[PDB]
């Protein structure tokens, strides 16, 4: 729908270019299908659309504002920890949906490129592998009881490994 | 242990200090539970003596309910007083002995390094 989140290259089709002096049953069946099925269906949907527009109603998104993270939180203060764990779990669900979006992009690219996919579907491939490695360095080796504190301990161990690495000249 | 507490009156159900506590509501869940216990007591009394149930001893049942509530009110008042006294003496002792209960000052999760335990 939003073609910046869900990009779709334009469906360039070749002109028919026929050689036979003979008919194609596809096209005339398409005409019949249109003037039989698509016309009453479009009538019904236009009716339903104008009846929506008679009494239109709106809904919103609930922007959630940021909160003191758990690193700014004291050992034992259960209220701050609760709020921080909640915003973490929120971001976690959002990250899963991001990963789903990128997997969807990858699959759709694979299908449209079809056979010649392993040369011109590498962009979405790398955009999948990078975010995958992020998720792996962010949420992977936890368990069912994941939490902000566990992700933080993981990040801290990894930063320690990186410090010990860059210690080497 | 609170028997040797100073000013402790011997065999005083409700000292005058307890009158400064707020009383119950009289609609407390535990007093209506005691009334329910009295009603079930009357019902069981009738069941044991081969009598009808919920029909026979309405004066006895009313008396059971009222006795249970009229005892539970004062017993609960005494218990509220005793728990008040517990908190009172605890607060006084921590306020008199702060060296044993120091003003602890805890840290954040950015400065402490809790260890990571993968699942894998
Ligand atoms: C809501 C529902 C409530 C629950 C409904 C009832 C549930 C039925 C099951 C109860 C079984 C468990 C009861 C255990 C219990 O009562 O506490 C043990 C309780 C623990 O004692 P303690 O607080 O460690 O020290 C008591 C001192 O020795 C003695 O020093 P004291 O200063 O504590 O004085 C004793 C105090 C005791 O009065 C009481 O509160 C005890 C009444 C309990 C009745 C049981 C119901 O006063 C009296 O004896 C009454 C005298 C009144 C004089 C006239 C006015 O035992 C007693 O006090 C024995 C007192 C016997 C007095 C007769």
């Amino acid at each position: 729908w939003d073609k910046d989140v869900y990009p779709e290259p334009p469906s360039r089709t070749p002109a028919p270019s026929p050689q036979t002096s003979l008919p194609n049953p596809i096209t005339y069946l398409t005409k019949a299908y249109d003037l039989v099925v698509d016309w009453p269906v479009t009538l019904v949907r236009e009716f339903i659309e104008r009846q929506h527009a008679k009494n239109r109603t709106y809904y919103y998104h609930r922007q959630y504002r940021r909160v003191p993270d758990i690193t700014e939180c004291k050992e034992g203060d259960v209220l701050c920890i609760y709020e921080a764990e909640m915003q973490w779990r929120r971001d976690f669900k959002v990250d899963q949906e991001i990963m789903n979006i990128i997997q969807e992009r990858l699959k759709a690219c694979q299908q449209r490129e079809g056979e010649n996919y392993q040369q011109n579907c590498a962009k979405e491939l790398e955009q999948f592998t990078k975010v995958t490695k992020a998720y792996q360095d962010r949420y992977l080796d936890l368990g069912a009881y994941y939490s902000a504190r566990k992700c933080l301990a993981k990040q801290k161990q990894r930063m320690l490994e990186e410090r010990k690495a860059a210690r080497q000249e | 242990m609170m028997n040797g507490r100073p000013g402790h009156e011997p065999l005083k159900f409700l000292p005058d200090e307890a009158r400064s506590l707020p009383p119950p509501k009289l609609n407390d869940p535990r007093l209506v539970y005691m009334g329910l216990l009295g009603y079930c007591t009357g019902l069981m009394d009738n069941m044991l003596r081969m009598r009808p149930v919920m029909r026979a001893g309405l004066h006895r049942q009313l008396l059971f309910v009222t006795s249970f509530v009229f005892a539970g009110y004062f017993y609960l008042k005494r218990q509220n007083y005793l728990y008040a006294v517990k908190d009172h003496d605890m607060f006084g002792y921590i306020k008199l002995h702060p060296e044993d209960f120091p003003e602890k000052e805890k840290k954040t999760y950015a400065e402490i390094l809790e260890p990571f335990h993968p699942v894998r």
